[PDB]
């Protein structure tokens, strides 16, 4: 979950029904979001399933995190570069094959092409595709 | 007859109707005439010989008539549902039916001990 | 008694039991009884037709899975979705039949994940292909849509790393232990497990007529009184 | 479950809500209007006649008599006919549908925490020297200390004994459980949860530690997943018999109790009227 | 296909079009099993086949005059067709049916 | 009048009870009237159920069968000239 | 009795004879000719 930070830059003051504060971290993603603007990369607020998993992993292990949101937006794919004859990785996977890299954590997917370059771990979820359509409006109400 | 739901269900319903009528006539303080009128009303005979005493008895009779109409609606719905559920035994769909693909003890079949069906089944592993 | 006879005949068909008409001719009474039986048969047939229409009311034939013939054959009535052309689009490219089907969504793929659901909520599109968890949560939280079909290309998620980093073994062991510890189910219950979710119009489209008739009854009574007074 | 799960749902109707109150007040207003029109002591008789015409046409009353009153009575009769037809259609639609609830719907249930002080003692069905037994023992020992009483030899014997009624619950793997239940005799067996899994972990191929085959095997298996061959393999080899394919005595208990309560309330009202 | 324009400009080269369908799958299966290689090519000289002035034109002609070996496609077995060429066993059913609005 | 009243009461109990009369006298008459009313109600409920279940059936009409027909065999006359479309130079 | 279910393994009957025989081509041609001139239809109508 991504939310704009507090005006003072201390996004806080959230709690759950069970009386448990929500653990939160601060990202440095594209503040302007839409392309073409002069990217601000102002701090924001991020929290969710993956954030909790990362917190547990960091507590069990011994390291520190500096979460920063992706710059492009695409999940990641191989594509031929324009005006050339080669191909490369774009999207969020692109930052994996550069200095940023580290320990990418996100709703990724285990694929053959992806696994040929990077190595995954044992999955923490299981999913299908489940085609989705808009619900039909029930016009059978015995009006007439 | 009134088999599909339960015969004991109809017996209990009739006993409850008679008990409700008996309490209703006790509240009046033509008991046989009132009982016949109630039976005709619940059977749509339309005798029209009932002589209620108080307005509370009238309200109880109206509630009982509504309950009887609800019971009639439920019985007709059950009859329609049973009619819709006709043909309880389905039809086997070729060789791709799992219940015939998986052998059991209640289904038995065989063609001929020397034929082309024998060859077709033996060759196809 | 002509007006009373007409009122009685009108009320017979509605189980009123007015009993204001006793025709002198025996054949007239026989014809009236036959007509009452015909009306009873007609109203029973109407009730049966209404019950059948209510029971069999199902004009929805939404595409179930990818192998459905309607979904297999592209059509210009509505278009598909691809969600930023990632992850799933590789799966569609790999299969030759899916490669042929990809011509429909090749030029129409979106660029994000929420834009497609917003456009669906704008009724500009009724189709979507995405991870089952995300779509299920969207359906549960937003009590406006339903997901229909059978799961396919089942492949779990995962934490990515680079080449061969010195943290892989410990991370994978921690994930497996967290699975076997019951922590992961607890977390999935506390994050996405509870997101919110004799017709009234049947008694509304008929009670309005009853109210209108009740209102017009006063006018009809006044008109009848005026007609009686004028003659 | 020993017997089929049937829920009459005598109160699941959308009645007893603001719609019912609106219908009641509309009925009262129509009855009052009819009484006024007839008058233009009979209020009770007219109300009874209207209530009968709504419910059953065997209610004799002479309160309404006229032309406009006849029109109002005909309109009310048509409205009641439409209402009862709609109710019958709704009952048919309800009979089309079904309502089945889960038996326990929980692995960390109260039942599997202290079944000695809850009904006759329950049954724990596992097998020894497995993977489920190790995890269950390591998570919370008490269920294992209880479970030593019942631990069968395999799967077929445990299922047969359970069908004989000796046991109540059998806890084991997921894939073999789904396959067994799907291909059961008569589809009389089902999992407690609606396909609910607790500790999701997949199968695997146990290569040697550092064996020079892991990369090729992993890539080949992922490729097999990608091309959809596993879907056809599962369809051919893993499919159950049924799976997705699929006014009584106890149905009228609630309405009968409501009728008895209404009769008692009417008796109380009559007693109060007699007091005054 | 032997692409030809119009009038005297019909002198054209062999354009390369790729064709697929039900019969082509049968052809590929036969190529895989019987182990032969083929040189598939469309015909533009007529139709399925008709005898005019004791001459055959279209598919059948291309097999009668030793200009081909097989004639895979939508051919139909017949009496006069089978007196000049040899057919295989049928693999589809077909008759003479009627369609109306 | 007793015969006519009884006939009218029987017809009403079969169809609809909106035609009451003082025909039946005695306990036996009331019992038989109730029995007839119950029988008619059961018969009407069964008829309604059968009519409701009838809607799950829908037949079709094919009329002629094949090329052997008066419209087909007889080339001309009839009244509207017919059409016999078939693509030439084939097998059909 | 009833004949429900769809059908599979569609391959019609035929008249058999040894690998070498002088009647082969003539028999096949005669069957085709009678078929199409409208003979099997009449026989099917009058016998089954």
């Amino acid at each position: 979950y991504v939310k704009p930070t507090l005006s003072d830059g201390t996004c806080k003051e959230e709690f759950t029904v069970n009386g448990d504060p929500v653990k939160k971290v601060i990202c440095t993603g594209p503040n302007d979001t839409s392309p073409g603007s002069p990217r601000h990369t102002v701090p924001q607020c991020c929290y969710g399933f993956c954030i909790d998993l990362l917190i547990k992993l960091a507590r069990t292990m011994n390291f520190t995190y500096e979460v920063h949101l992706v710059a492009d937006g695409k999940f990641g794919t191989q594509e031929r570069v324009n005006n050339s004859n080669k191909k490369e990785w774009n999207g969020m996977m692109g930052e994996l094959l550069s200095g940023q890299a580290d320990m990418i954590v996100a709703p990724l997917t285990i694929n053959n092409e992806r696994a040929q370059y990077i190595e995954f771990s044992k999955p923490f979820k299981y999913q299908g595709l489940t085609i989705l359509v808009k619900k039909e409006i029930p016009r059978s109400t015995l009006d007439s | 007859f009134m088999q599909p739901f339960q015969s004991t269900l109809w017996l209990l319903v009739g006993l409850s109707v008679h008990v409700v009528a008996v309490m209703l006539y006790l509240l009046d303080r033509t008991l046989s005439s009132a009982m016949w009128f109630s039976w005709g009303v619940l059977l749509n005979s339309g005798i029209g010989e009932g002589a209620p005493r108080s307005f509370s008895a009238r309200i109880l009779g109206m509630v009982w008539a509504g309950f009887a109409m609800i019971i009639v609606a439920s019985y007709t719905a059950n009859l329609a549902a049973f009619l819709v559920l006709d043909r309880p035994e389905e039809r086997i769909t070729g060789i791709n039916d799992p219940r015939l693909r998986n052998p059991s003890d209640k289904f038995i079949y065989a063609t001929v001990k020397q034929s082309s069906v024998d060859i077709y089944f033996r060759r196809q592993v | 008694t002509l007006s009373s006879a007409m009122w009685f005949s009108w009320g017979v068909l509605l189980n009123s039991g007015i009993g204001e008409g006793a025709p002198r001719s025996f054949s007239a009474r026989i014809l009236g009884m036959v007509w009452a039986g015909f009306a009873m048969i007609i109203v029973a047939s109407y009730t049966a037709n209404l019950a059948a229409f209510l029971v069999l009311d199902r004009p929805e034939e939404r595409i179930t899975g990818i192998n459905d013939p309607r979904l297999r054959n592209p059509s210009d009535k509505f278009i598909y979705a691809t969600v930023k052309q990632s992850s799933v689009d590789i799966y569609f490219r790999r299969q030759v039949e899916l490669s042929t089907m990809y011509r429909h969504m090749e030029k129409h793929n979106y660029e994000s994940a929420a834009e497609a659901i917003q456009a669906v909520r704008d009724n500009k599109l009724h189709a979507f292909i995405w991870d089952s968890a995300v779509l299920e949560f969207e359906a549960s939280q937003k009590c406006d849509l339903v997901t229909t079909g059978e799961l396919f290309f089942r492949s779990g998620f995962g934490i990515g790393m680079r080449k061969d980093s010195p943290w892989k073994q410990n991370v994978s062991l921690s994930i497996l232990k967290s699975h076997e510890n019951g922590f992961m189910e607890d977390l999935d219950k506390t994050w996405v497990r509870y997101q919110e979710c004799l017709t009234f119009e049947n008694m509304a489209g008929v009670f309005m007529l009853v109210a209108g008739g009740i209102v017009a009854g006063i006018f009809l009574i006044f008109i009848e009184i005026a007609y009686k007074r004028h003659k | 479950r020993s017997n089929g799960t049937v829920s009459p749902s005598a109160f699941l109707e959308p009645f007893s809500a603001s719609v019912w109150v609106m219908m009641f007040v509309m009925l009262l207003i129509v009855s009052a209007i009819a009484v006024f029109v007839f008058e233009y002591f009979t209020i009770g008789k007219a109300i009874w006649l209207l209530w009968g015409l709504v419910f059953n046409n065997s209610v004799p009353v002479q309160n309404p008599k006229g032309t406009t009153s006849k029109i109002m009575v005909s309109v009310w009769a048509f409205f009641a006919v439409i209402f009862l037809a709609s109710y019958t259609a709704n009952l048919a639609a309800f009979m089309i549908q079904e309502e089945f609830v889960d038996q326990v719907t929980g692995l960390s249930d109260k039942k599997f925490q202290r079944p000695h002080d809850y009904s006759p003692p329950f049954r724990f069905g596992t097998v020894p020297n497995g993977s489920t037994e190790r995890n269950i023992r390591n998570n919370y020992p008490y269920m294992h200390q209880y479970m030593t009483k019942f631990n069968q030899k395999g799967v077929e014997d445990a299922l047969v004994s359970l069908k004989t009624g000796k046991l109540d619950a059998f806890i084991y793997d997921a894939a073999v459980l789904n396959y067994k239940a799907g291909r059961d005799e008569g589809c009389k067996l089902v999992t407690i949860g609606s396909g609910y899994i607790f500790a999701t972990t997949g199968y695997g191929i146990a290569l040697q530690k550092g064996s020079p085959w892991k990369r090729q095997i992993d890539l080949a298996l992922l490729q097999f997943v990608g091309d959809g061959e596993m879907e056809e393999l599962e369809t051919l080899w893993l499919t159950g018999i049924c799976h997705n394919e699929k006014l009584d005595i106890d149905n009228m208990a609630g309405v009968f109790y409501m009728l008895a309560a209404a009769m008692a309330l009417s008796l109380i009202t009559f007693i109060w009227e007699h007091l005054f | 296909k032997f692409v030809k324009i119009n009038n005297s400009t019909n002198e054209g080269m062999n354009v390369k079009k790729c064709c697929k369908g039900f019969c082509i799958d049968i052809l590929k299966k036969l190529s895989r099993t019987v182990k032969f290689t083929y040189d598939l090519y469309l015909v533009t000289n007529g139709k399925h086949g008709k005898k005019v002035n004791n001459v055959w034109n279209g598919m059948i002609g291309e097999v009668v005059y030793q200009r081909a070996v097989m004639a895979v496609g939508s051919l139909t077995i017949n009496e006069e067709r089978s007196e000049v060429v040899d057919f295989s066993v049928p693999f589809v059913e077909t008759g003479i049916s009627v369609m109306v609005s």
